[PDB]
RNA sequence: CCGUAAACGGUCCUAAGGUAGCGAAAUUCCUUGUCGGGUAAGUUCCGACCCGCACGAAAGGCGCAACGAUCUGGGCACUGU
RNA sequence: GCACCUCGAUGUCGGCUCAUCGCAUCCUGGGGCUGUAGUCGGUCCCAAGGGUUGGGCUGUUCGCCCAUUAAAGCGGUACG
RNA sequence: GGGGCCUUAGCUCAGGGGAGAGCGCCUGCUCGCAGGAGGUCAGCGGUUCGAUCCCGCUAGGCUCCACCA
RNA sequence: GGGGCCUUAGCUCAGCUGGGAGAGCGCCUGCUUUGCACGCAGGAGGUCAGCGGUUCGAUCCCGCUAGGCUCCACCA
């Protein structure tokens, strides 16, 4: 993955791309992602420094990281200390996953003092720490750590910065083959793990790729393959690509011979990291910002399912109550003797020619007639239950359909979209408490495509925005986004592209050839008094599309 | 809850209640009504209580005509203070009701429904009441 | 004043906005603050939390053996209190 | 609230001692209605005859708590 | 409870002829620029031709008192 | 004695005026993490203080029993 060799390649690319330059804007739109607006030679650049627990990365992004919320205090101190300055050089601290940024920043009083910004990408131990490069005390850190919790390398403002524990490994690059083979000491076959815990900044993916490039593991066969790979990495020779075998993805700066799969080679690492985290980063963000809403909706869906099962239990208690009513009628037609303490009295069949075995009803000590009358009352309550529980089952399936749709719209939604879901639910009273912005796309033929991600956006889009003869698209019998094309005539290619966008923004995102329907927006209506977000339609046409991400990324307008 | 939304003066003299009713003596909108026999200030809270007490028991029937309106404000000095040092703040609104005046008017129901509704209204009022009806000489 | 997890960031104002050490105090209205000890029961007392209306460094701050016809709590013995 | 009596003096809180009076009655006595099965209860009558506690905290009345009791009643008498 | 000062952009504050800064968000331009979203100027009602600007009141936020038996 | 608010997982607490029980901390299971006790999903735990009435379902509405805070006046 983004190992020491990858950092070596990332430092080389950043030295090639952003040399000198000016950091005009510093934005921190999320908890772990920091955006630097580098004005380098030529055009503007957008450097991303991410310290996610699983998705931490450093690359030059190109998409628009929207929702610039109110900035946290680390971002404010970055704009106080770093903005207006220049970048001297970008170098790596050896072969470990440590990024050093040399910032020639002018101070706020007018003079110049160089600042060193340290970026560490260690998975869940990732952090961004800024030092003043003369005394090397920590001015601020992205994650603040205590002297007790993570006692080594305490990150506090004013505390002298300390480096991450040494791994006790040799430098893998420029290392002689003799050196490399005089310390791994292969005995029983832990080869990849030996490369991992003996060789600086090596992912297990590079070890498993090296043991496949060696072919048959051997005393000299393995070492020669590893030396060749390290020499290529040092020569800056890189072939960035994306390979996968089933669904879950992998990326590297070198071509993969092992774990053969669909291999999508990239031009540079910037487009590679833009295409890779394109879905995962967005998914981990609306999950981390709206976990309470989705937890509430899933819990309420479980409540409704348990409610339906316990209502079907009362629907069986309906048939149970009829037998009790019949027993009460039999007791009534015979209650003229043995009134005192009446129970297990044999009853002669009053109905049918069956003459079924004498029954022996047991009654409590109220009155011989009030027990049969109590049975008859239970029967009246049972038939009123037959009415009301069927009404409640109908309401519960309507609620489950709406909540499954809300799960779908929250699962495929962006930061702003999930917040708009929040507002919608609080309005619904479900959550205890103006021409909005939407998402737009441009087709191949220049036709504008509007996609509504939330039901509050969807009802406004369907009833205010789009005019007549606009083709409206939705996935057949599966919840999805509502896609409308604002042109009088839709080209077949436009319809295909909008159907792929609607299939991508659906519950069938990880499906193939998912059904989609398209019709004019004049043919959609909604009932009054029902749940909002319910749109029904008639006279529609069906086409089959495959929800691939490439087409959606290509069709962006912004 | 009846009150004027704007007044010419917020503080007025309390006035006098001598003599009979100047107007509103005869029932001429509804069929039955309450005729006042004594004079006192009627607070709009009492008017609201009497109106709800009539309207609830007349859930099916005609509307109620409220012939009195609390146009005169009364001032209430805050408690535990010395006498004088300026007139106090206005607290509420009362209607100056003289004997002989018609208070509430009902038409469109039966006789006993109207009598019981007027009795329930009269038990909320601070004045002696009587039952009157329209006279057609005429 | 407003945020952000003492400390840092934005703004007004001044000469500058309380450092160390103490803290419900001979200082705390709320208030008999909360917890624990002591008693069967403790608006007093003791030890901590800071939530210090309105502690604070020679109008000195925090501790301190010995000392006091000093003040405030708790025990043994002793008794007509 | 007012300032009628007292500024050529009407000693003001809380306790101790001694009490007395009115029930709008805390218990004890006699009853009605109870959604009063019995015990225990709830509400409203008639009834002042008698009795209505020992402590910890705080100057405290009051109040909280401990242990009882048939109950640990409200007030007036220059807040006796 | 009684005097005095304010309620103005998301935050902090200036301010009878029709109202603004710094920070927070954008816009193209390679340590600074020239522009835009957001203002019931806390609300009501009177004087005139118009009120943030003058006034009588309601809620709110600070400051000083609430003493003698 | 007089009014009010609550008793909900081991702990701190929401649950909108009856439509079918949860957040955080806490205890386990599995994944992941080169490394600094920095991550994720999935499980339990509740007769909603105890009992019995109402209706088709009651923490919610009702009656009857255990409990805890508030709320009540001095004074010279």
């Amino acid at each position: 993955s983004f190992d020491g060799m990858f950092t070596y390649g990332m430092t080389h690319e950043l030295n090639e791309k952003i040399m000198g330059g000016r950091i005009t804007k510093i934005h921190q739109p999320y908890k772990h992602d920091v955006i630097f607006h580098i004005r380098a030679k030529g055009k503007n650049q957008k450097l991303l420094l991410s310290a996610h627990p699983s998705y931490s990365r450093v690359h030059i992004t190109a998409q628009a990281y929207e929702n610039p919320s109110e900035p946290p205090m680390f971002c404010m101190l970055l704009r106080k200390h770093i903005e207006g300055g220049f970048i001297e050089k970008i170098e790596q601290a050896g072969l470990d996953r440590i990024m050093i940024f040399h910032i020639k920043s002018r101070n706020e009083i007018g003079d110049e003092t160089v600042r060193k910004l340290y970026v560490e990408i260690m998975g869940r131990h990732s952090n961004i720490i800024l030092t003043d490069a003369a005394e090397n005390v920590i001015i601020d850190g992205l994650k603040h750590l205590s002297p007790s919790m993570n006692s080594y390398r305490t990150v506090l403002p004013g505390q002298d910065y300390k480096l991450p524990p040494a791994q006790d490994k040799i430098s893998p690059l420029e290392a002689s083959e003799d050196d490399i083979l005089r310390h791994l000491s292969f005995q029983e076959g832990r080869l990849d793990k030996q490369i991992v815990d003996h060789f600086s900044g090596v992912s297990p993916l590079f070890a498993k790729e090296a043991v496949h490039r060696a072919g048959l593991a051997n005393k000299v066969t393995l070492p020669k393959a590893l030396l060749a790979l390290f020499a290529e990495v040092k020569e800056h020779r890189f072939i960035p690509n994306i390979t996968t075998v089933n669904g879950k993805e992998y990326f590297y700066l070198l071509e993969l011979t092992h774990l053969k799969g669909e291999a999508r080679r990239f031009d540079s690492l910037s487009e590679l990291l833009d295409r890779f985290y394109f879905g995962k980063a967005e998914r981990d963000r609306v999950k981390q910002q709206a976990q309470d809403l989705e937890r509430f909706v899933v819990n309420e869906r479980k409540k409704n399912a348990n409610k339906i099962k316990k209502l079907e239990k009362t629907l069986e208690y309906s048939e149970n109550a009829k037998e009790f009513q019949l027993y009460g009628e039999l007791l009534t037609a015979n209650l003229y003797m043995l009134k005192k303490g009446d129970k297990q009295a044999e009853v002669i069949n009053y109905y049918d020619e069956e003459s079924p075995t004498i029954t022996i009803p047991l009654n409590p000590n109220k009155t011989p007639s009030e027990n049969a009358q109590a049975y008859f009352t239970k029967y009246q309550k049972a038939k009123n239950s037959v009415a009301v529980v069927e009404e409640q089952i109908r309401l519960a399936q309507e609620e489950i359909e709406y909540f499954d749709q809300l799960i779908q719209q929250l699962s495929s939604a962006s930061p702003r979209d999930i917040s708009e879901i929040r507002e919608e639910l609080v309005e619904g009273k479900y959550l205890r408490p103006h021409n909005p912005v939407l998402e737009t796309y441009e087709s191949t033929s220049g036709l504008t495509i509007l996609v509504g991600k939330n039901n509050r956006q969807n009802e406004y889009l369907t009833t205010r925005v789009a005019a007549r003869d606009d083709i409206w698209l939705h996935t057949k019998d599966i919840p999805g986004s509502h896609v409308v094309i604002r042109s009088s005539e839709p080209d077949e290619q436009t319809i295909m592209e909008a159907a792929t966008i609607a299939a991508y923004f659906s519950k069938a995102k990880d499906s193939s050839s998912v059904p989609v329907d398209y019709t004019k927006i004049r043919h959609v209506k909604k009932p009054n008094g029902a749940k909002p977000g319910f749109v029904t339609y008639d006279s529609q046409h069906t086409v089959f599309v495959t929800p691939d991400a490439d087409t959606v990324i290509k069709l962006k307008k912004s | 809850m009846l009150l004027p939304k704007r007044v010419k003066y917020r503080r007025e003299h309390r006035g006098k209640m001598r003599g009979r009713a100047k107007g509103g003596t005869e029932v001429h909108f509804g069929e039955f009504g309450i005729q006042a026999l004594e004079a006192s200030w009627i607070t709009n809270r009492q008017i609201e209580a009497a109106r709800i007490a009539m309207t609830r028991y007349m859930k099916r029937g005609g509307k109620v005509w409220i012939k009195i309106f609390p146009s005169k404000p009364y001032t209430a000095k805050p408690l535990e203070v010395r006498m004088g040092s300026g007139k106090g703040a206005p607290e509420g609104w009362v209607a100056v009701v003289k004997p002989g005046k018609v208070l509430f008017e009902i038409s469109g129901v039966s006789e006993e429904v109207a009598r019981e509704a007027l009795r329930l209204a009269s038990h909320k009022l601070p004045i002696k009441t009587k039952f009157v009806k329209r006279e057609e000489i005429g």
